[PDB]
RNA sequence: AAAAUGACA
RNA sequence: CGCGGGGUUGAGCAGCCUGGUAGCUCGUCGGGCUCAUAACCCGAAGAUCGUCGGUUCAAAUCCGGCCCCCGCAACCA
RNA sequence: UCCUCCUAAAGAGUAACGGAGGAGCACGAAGGUUGGCUAAUCCUGGUCGGACAUCAGGAGGUUAGUGCAAUGGCAUAAGCCAGCUUGACUGCGAGCGUGACGGCGCGAGCAGGUGCGAAAGCAGGUCAUAGUGAUCCGGUGGUUCUGAAUGGAAGGGCCAUC
RNA sequence: CCGACUUACCAACCCGAUGCAAACUGCGAAUACCGGAGAAUGUUAUCACGGGAGACACACGGCGGGUGCUAACGUCCGUC
């Protein structure tokens, strides 16, 4: 499910998503999955977009999740009047700024890449496009 | 001693011919023999320190210092403080005197002696030794033990790697296997 | 520095008596005495002009020289009337009463604390002249608890001693003017429990230490048993220094003490004592002269021992 | 709040004294601390008192 | 109907007062004698020339002068001075 | 003083 | 989606009350009594104290998160 | 009510039934000085003895420690040990900091006596920041300050304290 | 006892590469704040003392945030 084990504290400050990415570059593989927009990516569509990369090459190559949640969110329940407290933690999301490359893949041919690609974008919140490694 | 009076020009010349020294320093030296028992189990009775630390006092002719647990540990049952175990440490003379008696008087009466084992050596030249009971020397009754009480003896030498600690040792007929 | 338990005894009460005072305050007058001593001091004390004030053990010795009795039980004292009987008979209502009463207040405020956490239910308050009582009830359980205790022991049995613990024969030691031992030849088998017994000064406290070879016999020999473990408690207690803490005083300054079957206590042995763990770093000087002879037993019935 | 209050009297005869605490339950002997007087405006020893 | 749903405490939510710990006089200040230059809690700033330290390891002026902030030593520890007007 | 019970063929 | 209490060898229950101590009764096993079974007598075994952490030298006990259960409260329109 | 951190926007301050923990103490040494010393952890060798006890030498360099939370500090140690000790003094205090005030705090230096050191010196409690309660009323000790005609006394005042 | 041994694994520590953090920092601005000097400008705009007050229910808009669902003409702070 992509959870941390053992965080220091338990909930944590809204923060805001504000620049660009770190991570601009393919490293591991040999094709890459970058993303244009920016938003929160929840631990379930990190799955559902690995299920959907996973059944495609259906054995080969390697997939690597660049991304890890690390970041709570909480909710209140339904029906609860504002304050008396904080939200208990629902579930986990990573934040994405634009030019963050999110899972990426090798050992696989270049066209099979950009289908197998073009299935897991379908399941994500953002408008991703499909890289290719270079040189540099 | 009556051993530092024939280190002091043999055992020199017997290295320096062997090892290749130009010096009469770069042969090493055998500085101090360190001396303790650990006797854990005090903690039923300190009478089995009391009357321990009166071993090494009886062998070596110096008083314990007592040592102390560094660190707290569950699965011993002790914690910082207890003394559990005394050690001597020798310098000089009575370095050299108590090494006369041990190679001579005391390790011929080791029950089951097969030789001194060689391997153990932490990389840089000293000599670390057992003797699994304290009335193989000639200052223990028999009648005065209540229980089988042994020793760690730690060699402490300069020299710089094993493979000449051996060398130090053996010029002084060291029953190595 | 010489003098028996007994005759030490007597001095402290002739320099407690020299001065000729009108009021006499024994603390514990018979501990070392012998009969002879004690029918003796029972006719000194009655003719004695002034008053005398006296606390003893003895349950004898109050009966022949009681006018009035005092308890001082737990901050407060009150006196009774009639023989020594009686008030046993009265302390005894003193305690159960009180401890009927005990319950009783134990009773309300175990059902005072449902209360305060039971459902509120409607539109109801929960009046505080209800719980602010309540707080004083749980405030007010900070009092004496009736019973001290019955302090709790057991003992530590060892390995069985060799048949023969002590054999002594031939043996006579005399003192520089009279003799204590002539000639004596005796045996202690294993399980033989002996009383020894006489008049003061008769050498029962040097007979023990010729057994455990404190002092040497001036002739006949003795011979120890082969598995022993002897557990000594001396006249004088003398095994304690009066500065060292209690808790280093009890197993000799370590914890872990082995209680029963196996090591799986420490300073637990003191609450089988009736010692709060608060008074554990108390100089063993500072404790009452009956907590310090349980703390020597204690520490005796902590080891091992066959003897 | 083991703890308890007690002063110190003077031996110098001068009614005078400083007040402290002292854990009495672990500390049976009585303090004697040698300290300033300043009716006599002399360091005098002083002894435990209520 | 069920209209209002029962609410949770916090466990949490006591702070204390501020300290208003930090520098009072910065450097090129001509100051006073014994006046207070900077309030610390351990000491972040060492004392240097003509100042001193108290218990609490406020920095305080010993003479008259200048403020002067430096970075001499061996672990690259910051002092204060003061200069002699 | 205590002393209960035992498939059918 | 708010409040109290509980979870301890096969069963029930103490020990949580200011932290070092795991026990009581029934049961289970092995002998004995009886023609045999009950009852009786004499001896043993059996628990990581719901689970995951955190302080403490030391946690069944103190603190936090979850899992299961049981009571209680959900009022004024 | 009090202490520590974040929110808090690089001086100070700054709110919420915002996110996390603590205190109502301890100590005649755990305070003052004068000496001396330097950890965690892992590797190798060694009687029982081990994953972890004591010991020896290597790497490492404070990841250790601090009486108890968190933060800031600390090798000149503020941590560890020992000798001698009572400055855990009395009267004051330039000049500052922080509060609406009540108040709270830091303080060179002056005088009187004292401790340690050969001295230069340091010492007006504890590495710092929580460990706390106004006034009124009353109790105890000291002090001719007052004393309802006068001499006392009572009762008030001032100082120390409950 | 020895592990005599295979390894789809639960994984310390180290090595090379890649990310995250309000309660992480071996780095680190813009602004703001404190003090000093200078000209120009401003019918003292500064401070102290004294007489008289009112006010202590704020609202929205921009920027930086906590909370809420980066909901609310929501709520609570900083600055304008
Ligand atoms: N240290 C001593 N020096 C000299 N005489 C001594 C010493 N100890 C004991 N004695 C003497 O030895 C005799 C026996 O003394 P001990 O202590 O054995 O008495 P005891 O029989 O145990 O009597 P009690 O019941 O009175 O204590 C006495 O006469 C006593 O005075
Ligand atoms: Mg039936
Ligand atoms: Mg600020
Ligand atoms: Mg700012
Ligand atoms: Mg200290
Ligand atoms: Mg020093
Ligand atoms: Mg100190
Ligand atoms: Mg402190
Ligand atoms: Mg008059
Ligand atoms: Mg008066
Ligand atoms: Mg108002
Ligand atoms: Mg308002
Ligand atoms: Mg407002
Ligand atoms: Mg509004
Ligand atoms: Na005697
Ligand atoms: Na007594």
């Amino acid at each position: 499910m992509l959870q941390p084990k053992r965080t220091k504290f338990r909930k944590m400050h809204k923060g805001r998503n504000r620049g660009l990415a770190q991570g601009t570059d393919v490293s591991f593989g040999s094709f890459g999955l970058k993303a244009v927009g920016r938003g929160r990516l929840t631990a379930r569509q990190i799955e559902a977009a690995r299920r959907a990369m996973t059944r495609a090459v259906k054995r080969q190559g390697k997939i690597w999740i660049r991304v890890f949640p690390d970041k709570p969110i909480t909710e209140k329940p339904l029906a609860v009047r504002m304050g008396k407290g904080k939200g208990n933690v629902e579930y986990w999301v990573a934040l994405i700024q634009p030019g963050k490359v999110l899972y990426e893949m090798d050992g696989v041919p270049e066209e099979l890449a950009r289908e197998a690609f073009k299935l897991a974008a379908a399941k994500l919140p953002i408008k991703t496009t499909f890289v290719t490694k270079t040189v540099m | 001693a009556k051993l530092h009076d024939y280190y002091k020009d043999e055992v020199v010349k017997k290295l320096m011919t062997e090892f290749n020294y130009n010096s009469v320093m770069q042969v090493p030296r055998v500085e101090k023999i360190t001396l303790n028992m650990g006797v854990g189990e005090a903690i039923a009775d300190k009478k089995l320190l009391d009357n321990a630390a009166a071993d090494l006092a009886a062998i070596s002719g110096q008083k314990p210092l007592i040592t102390k647990a560094r660190k707290s540990v569950a699965g011993f049952k002790i914690r910082q403080g207890y003394p559990i175990g005394c050690k001597v440490t020798l310098r000089g003379e009575r370095m050299w005197e108590f090494f006369e008696r041990l190679i001579t008087i005391a390790v011929p009466r080791i029950r089951d002696f097969r030789g001194l084992s060689a391997k153990s050596f932490d990389g840089r030249g000293n000599y670390s030794m057992g003797v699994r009971e304290q009335i193989i020397f000639p200052e223990i009754d028999y009648d005065k033990v209540d229980r089988v009480r042994g020793l760690d003896i730690t060699i402490t030498t300069t020299a710089k790697s094993d493979e000449e600690g051996r060398a130090l040792l053996a010029a002084f007929d060291f029953p190595f296997r | 520095s010489s003098l028996s338990g007994g005759w030490l005894r007597k001095a402290a009460l002739g320099r407690a008596l020299v001065s000729n005072p009108r009021v006499l305050l024994l603390d514990q007058p018979t501990n070392h005495l012998d009969i002879e001593t004690i029918d003796w001091l029972e006719g000194f004390l009655k003719t004695f002009n002034g008053t005398i004030i006296f606390i003893s053990h003895d349950r004898s010795f109050i009966r022949n020289m009681a006018t009035r009795i005092v308890d001082l039980d737990r901050g407060k004292l009150v006196t009774y009337p009639g023989n020594y009987d009686q008030y046993l008979l009265e302390k005894e209502e003193a305690l159960r009463v009180e401890e009927l009463q005990n319950a009783e207040f134990d009773r309300k405020l175990a059902q005072e604390e449902v209360w305060i956490r039971q459902g509120i239910k409607a539109r109801r308050t929960r009046n505080e002249g209800r719980v602010r009582a309540l707080k004083a009830m749980r405030r007010e359980r900070g009092e004496r608890r009736e019973v001290m205790g019955t302090a709790k022991m057991q003992v530590e049995e060892a390995s069985r001693s060799g048949k023969i613990v002590f054999e002594m024969e031939d043996v006579c030691y005399q003192v520089n003017g009279k003799q204590l031992v002539k000639d004596f030849s005796a045996q202690v088998l294993r399980g033989d429990k002996i009383a020894l017994i006489g008049p003061n000064g008769c050498g029962k406290t040097t007979l023990l230490k010729l057994m455990l070879g404190q002092l040497q016999a001036d002739s006949g020999r003795i011979h120890v048993g082969t598995k022993l473990e002897v557990a000594y408690f001396d006249q004088h207690r003398a095994e304690l220094d009066p500065d060292k803490t209690v808790m280093d005083n009890l197993a000799e300054g370590k914890q872990e003490v082995m209680v029963n079957g196996k090591p799986r206590h420490v300073l637990g042995y003191l609450q089988d004592f009736l010692f709060h763990p608060k008074r554990a770093m108390t100089p063993v000087r500072a404790l009452s002269g009956g907590e310090r002879n349980r703390l020597l037993l204690a520490r005796l019935f902590l080891k091992p021992s066959n003897l | 709040g083991i703890r308890e209050k007690i002063k110190l009297v003077s031996s110098a005869g001068t009614g005078h004294f400083y007040t402290t605490t002292k854990n009495k339950r672990t500390k049976p002997e009585k303090l004697e601390l040698k300290k300033f007087d300043p009716v006599v405006r002399q360091h005098v020893i002083y002894k435990e008192a209520k | 109907m069920a209209h209002k749903k029962a609410g949770g405490s916090t466990r949490n939510g006591r702070d204390s007062e501020a300290k208003r710990l930090g520098v009072k006089r910065f450097g090129g200040e001509s100051v006073l004698a014994g006046s207070i230059i900077v309030r610390q809690r351990g000491t972040k700033f060492h004392a240097g020339a003509n100042v001193g330290c108290g218990r609490d390891h406020t920095l305080f002026a010993k003479a008259d002068g200048k403020v002067k902030f430096e970075v001499k030593g061996p672990k690259n520890r910051k002092f204060i001075s003061i200069e002699a007007e």
